[PDB]
RNA sequence: GUUGGGCACUCUAAGGUGACUGCCGGUGACAAACCGGAGGAAGGUGGGGAUGACGUCAAAUCAUCAUGCCCCUUAUGACCUGGGCUACACACGUGCUACAAUGGACAGAACAAAGGGCAGCGAAACCGCGAGGUUAAGCCAAUCCCACAAAUCUGUUCUCAGUUCGGAUCGCAGUCUGCAACUCGACUGCGUGAAGCUGGAAUCGCUAGUAAUCGCGGAUCAGCAUGCCGCGGUGAAUACGUUCC
RNA sequence: AAGAACCUUACCAGGUCUUGACAUCCUCUGACAAUCCUAGAGAUAGGACGUCCCCUUCGGGGGCAGAGUGACAGGUGGUGCA
């Protein structure tokens, strides 16, 4: 829902809030493709599971509001 | 000429505004209401005063190249993140979860 | 015993089969049909319409 | 007193009401004779798709037959006699 | 294939086993019934019971188990009955009753008949013979038709194929004809074999 | 084996003509008899306003000119391929009258159907247009191969 | 007054003739309001026209169910069936027009 | 009906009756039949569904299930998380909406049936452009709620245009459901407005409440319908004939 | 099988458990357990917190769980020319 606000897994948001205590530094691996990219994520590289491997996606400004799985395409086709 | 668009003369105003990119039926309806002018009058039968008022209301809206650019910078933005939707934009495939096997021809 | 309520799915409470289940009876089309025949389903008779 | 009877066989449901009415009339209270209420028709349609689109139909049906029995000018013996009566396993006696 | 004769003749000439109204309790009262009848089978696998009629009355659940061996069913002083009840009392949750009547002439009931043939085929009695005992017993019982079938690897015969010895008439054309039907599976050392047994027992007029 | 009876239509309430009703039912689309009842009563007011005659005088005249007298029927006994001249039964005359009237009225250039149907009736009544031509056409064709029958 | 139940489809018209001037009032409205079609109105009057009782009786119908066509047929049938209570001499003239038959054409 | 009001009618549904060539004309074995009478709601097999025989394809299913013997048996057992099943060069099926005017929009009228509901239906007020949100009436019920129709009829405007035709697609918008709608829901804004100017060769099917057409409800189901199953409304044309297939 | 987001689900990729998910017993019979703290993507974990089985002439047994236990259990892996 949209009254409840944007969604993010609390397991992930904790990991990134620990990095926000320090200066980015570590790179978080997660399976929460469904988590919304908040402003707090900006500057991080997030390792997101695409079904087999973790895709390293650098988080920029325009990526805020989207989900993490928008940047980790699950199906290979050329 | 309204928002840099020669709206047709013979057809009614509401219709003539639908040609203006960024104005549809319901926008044209609440334009002419906000203009305080009859929505049944004709473009050929309007006044230059009434045109001015219509033109003043439409300046508050994003229309034509202003809107075309807004839309185009979004196409930029999605191909500037390699998002699923971005890739679907550049590949010419459906971007909102439509199936491709058949019935995707508008995109293809 | 699923984690969330959504995951919980209707299974044939006799068969165990998780398909085709009739919420009134909690049976798949199969286990029901058979029991309907035998006539162990209080007032559910075969129809002609 | 207002009684609602519900059954899957209208025969036993009629034989019930007969006694419910007769026990109230021997008890002496005036009876509104068993109102037939709109019989409920739950139909269950099990389809087995053949060639995908053709589909062998098999329909089953449950009918709840209903009867309403009002008892006017009720008596102590009536209220008793109603609880005394044994309506069978296929009838639901609601008061 | 064919319509199950019972299937199409319930509430018409034959009756419900499960005699009870219940609205919101339907599934509770139903799946209970399914345990009760599945239990009495596994328990009384040898007592010649078929029509396990189940009535209900809030918490007074009655189970009539019609039995061709009623003296055997009761047990030594209601020994089998009482032990049966307490389990059912502890399983179902209610006051499980045990009214009992007899299946006079076991060869009139098609379940019992098909159960009899179920054992003969396990003990390796020639398909041929197994049926013929029933057929003739059912004739003398007083039945206007019979159609025992056995189908499967018959005698261990590599190729499975069906063998039916049919006497009298099997009037499936007649909705008022009392065609009993009962299937059964015969698990030998070559798979399983199908005991199907029809019995026309005089018209229901 | 025995000729099925044709369905007895009611008379058209304002012209008391079962012919006019049959036209309505011919014009009716998707069981919208209302649309067709309107169209005809609109078309007949158009005929009466133009001509001054009663629409019934014109419509019956229109049908006379559309209604076929002889038709071509394919006969292939051995070889043959004979277009047997067949006399149109009086029911099949009206059939083909109303069919052609409606079929060609729908094809006309005029904007509304009430005008299109009015103009096809007015043209049919003047022994001209397309629906009258169609009758001529099959008669010209029936006259052409008249040596069979 | 002379009562007669009509039924077509799911319509059920409780027709009642009363001494009047040929007014058909269905559920407290003039027939023209309730049934729009003229063709349907003529067909509803068809029993009154053949007995020549149009202008003799006020028809007071109570209808419920089906549509406008359906409602017509039930009224027609119910007028016809009301007239039979008014005068048994009409039976011959009604029966000739097929007005006393109940059209039992249900959906398949 | 809102209420008192026997309850007439209608409806509800238990039990009945009713169609039989029965009766009457002709006809013909004086009979059967046939032709036509009446009476009746029904006429000459009342109309629908239900229920057949012995068949064969060692037809199909060990991905309903079970199954004798194989195999796997720290895995050919099992559990989780993410993903795929929703890919798309294309093909073969099923289907829906358009290709306008007998239409589109605009408003005023309407007239349905069947079915569902308490872990719910939710009135009605209220809030928002809307989808929805608020709180909560009444009611597991012929009692209350969902539904209470749409096609259509009557006002009005556009005027045969790629169009107030058409709706795809995309951009930006919101709202529910769920732990979560990125892949991959539905719905509603708002703009955009593709193809389509009504589908050949060919092929199938259909004799009436049918074809065509317009809505409704329900199962499955948190949500998800251009599918399925009901239900009702409107409602045809044609059947001469057996010449041919 | 036009009611697959998860579940379903069988497939995949990776994580993981191995009387193994469950399953009969064998017995041993405790509590079983809720539980919420910490992890983890979650399973899988360790534990914060939390164990009282009832019936039992109070022996045992019915259980449930864990352990032991044992063949097995269990396979959408084969064979529909078993």
């Amino acid at each position: 829902s949209l009254k409840k606000g944007p969604f993010v897994d609390g397991h992930l948001m904790t990991k990134i809030e620990k990095l926000n205590e320090t200066d980015k530094k570590q790179v978080v691996k997660t399976w929460s493709r469904r988590s919304t990219i908040f402003p707090q994520f900006i500057g991080h590289t997030i390792a997101v599971y695409d079904g087999r491997k973790h895709v390293p996606v650098f988080i920029s400004e325009d990526m805020v509001g989207h989900k993490l799985g928008e940047f980790a395409p699950t199906r290979t086709y050329k | 000429r309204i928002a840099g668009v020669d709206i047709p003369r013979d057809k009614r105003v509401v219709i003539s505004l639908t040609y203006i990119f960024g104005i549809g039926r319901t926008t044209a309806q609440q334009v002419l209401k906000e203009a305080g002018v009859s929505e049944d009058t004709r473009v050929r039968d309007l006044t230059e005063e009434e045109l001015g008022k219509i033109r003043d209301i439409i300046d508050k809206l994003k229309v034509e190249g202003d809107l075309r650019r807004e839309v185009s910078l979004n196409i930029k933005r999605l191909i500037e993140i390699g998002s699923y939707r971005g890739i679907r934009h550049r590949r010419g495939l459906p971007v909102r979860g439509q199936n491709s096997k058949n019935n995707a021809r508008t995109r293809k | 015993t699923p984690k969330f309520k959504v995951q919980e799915y209707t299974r044939c409470e006799r068969c165990g089969r998780p398909h085709s289940v009739i919420r009134k009876f909690k049976l798949c089309r199969i286990c029901f049909r058979e029991l309907a025949y035998k006539g162990q389903i209080p007032g559910v008779k075969k129809a002609s319409w | 007193i207002r009684i609602r009877l519900k059954a899957y066989d209208h025969r036993i449901l009629d034989q019930s009401a007969e006694k419910i009415v007769e026990t109230a009339k021997r008890s002496g209270a005036s009876v509104s004779g068993p109102i037939p209420l709109p019989t409920e028709k739950s139909v269950y349609t099990i389809l087995r798709a053949v060639h995908k689109y053709k589909d062998s139909r098999e329909q089953f049906e449950m009918r709840t037959h209903k009867r309403l029995i009002d008892i006017v000018n009720p008596t102590p013996q009536t209220v008793d006699a109603l609880m005394r009566l044994d309506l069978p396993s296929g009838v639901d006696i609601e008061i | 294939q064919k319509v199950n004769p019972v299937g199409l003749r319930i509430g018409v000439i034959r009756d419900w086993e499960s005699k009870w109204y219940a609205g919101k309790d339907y599934a509770d009262f139903l799946h209970e019934d399914l345990k009760i009848r599945e239990y009495i089978s596994k328990r009384l696998s040898d007592a010649s019971v078929s029509k396990v009629e189940i009535e209900r009355a809030a918490n007074r659940v009655n189970i009539t188990i019609h039995t061709a061996k009623p003296g055997m069913v009761i047990g030594k002083g209601g020994s089998e009955v009482e032990a049966l009840r307490k389990a059912l009392n502890s399983l179902t949750g209610k006051r499980v009753h045990i009214n009992i009547l007899e299946i006079k002439r076991a060869d009139l009931d098609a379940q019992l008949v098909a159960d009899n043939i179920a054992r003969q085929l396990e003990n390796r009695v020639s398909f041929r013979r197994a049926q013929k005992q029933q057929i003739q017993r059912t004739m003398r019982a007083g039945a206007q038709g019979v159609k025992t079938m056995v189908s499967g690897r018959l005698g261990g015969a590599d190729i499975a194929r069906s063998e039916y010895y049919s006497e009298g008439t099997v009037p499936l054309h007649t909705l008022r004809a009392d065609i009993d039907y009962a299937t059964s599976e015969a698990d030998t050392t070559y798979g399983k074999l199908g005991v199907k047994v029809w019995i026309y027992r005089g018209e229901v007029l | 084996k025995g000729p099925v009876a044709k369905r007895d239509v009611l008379p058209d309430p304002i012209y008391n003509s079962k012919l006019v009703s049959r036209l309505i039912n011919k014009m009716m689309i998707d069981g919208k008899k209302g649309k067709s009842q309107t169209i005809l009563y609109k078309s007949f007011d158009i005929i009466k306003e133009r001509t001054g005659n009663d629409a019934m005088e014109v419509f019956e005249q229109a049908l006379k000119n559309i209604m076929p007298v002889l038709e071509v029927k394919a006969r292939r006994v051995g070889g043959a391929n004979y277009q047997v001249p067949v006399e149109v039964r009086p029911e099949r005359r009206t059939t083909l009258g109303l069919r052609w009237l409606v079929n060609y009225a729908r094809l006309r250039g005029e904007k509304t159907m009430e005008e299109r149907l009015a103009n096809e009736i007015l043209d049919a009544a003047n022994n001209t247009g397309a629906a009258v031509k169609k009758r001529e056409d099959t008669h010209k064709m029936a006259e052409a191969n008249k040596a069979f029958a | 007054q002379y009562y007669g139940t009509g039924r077509r489809k799911s319509s059920v018209a409780r027709v009642r003739l009363v001494p009047g001037e040929g007014r058909i009032v269905v559920n407290n409205r003039e027939i023209s309001e309730h049934i729009p079609s003229a063709a349907l109105i003529e067909d509803i009057k068809q029993p009154l026209t053949l007995t020549e009782t149009a202008g003799t009786y006020d028809v007071l119908v109570n209808v419920h169910g089906g549509g406008l066509s359906g409602q017509a047929g039930a009224i027609r049938h119910g007028i016809a069936r009301a007239l039979l209570e008014a005068d048994p001499e009409y039976r011959t003239t009604l029966k000739r027009a097929g007005l006393l038959t109940r059209d039992a054409r249900m959906k398949e």
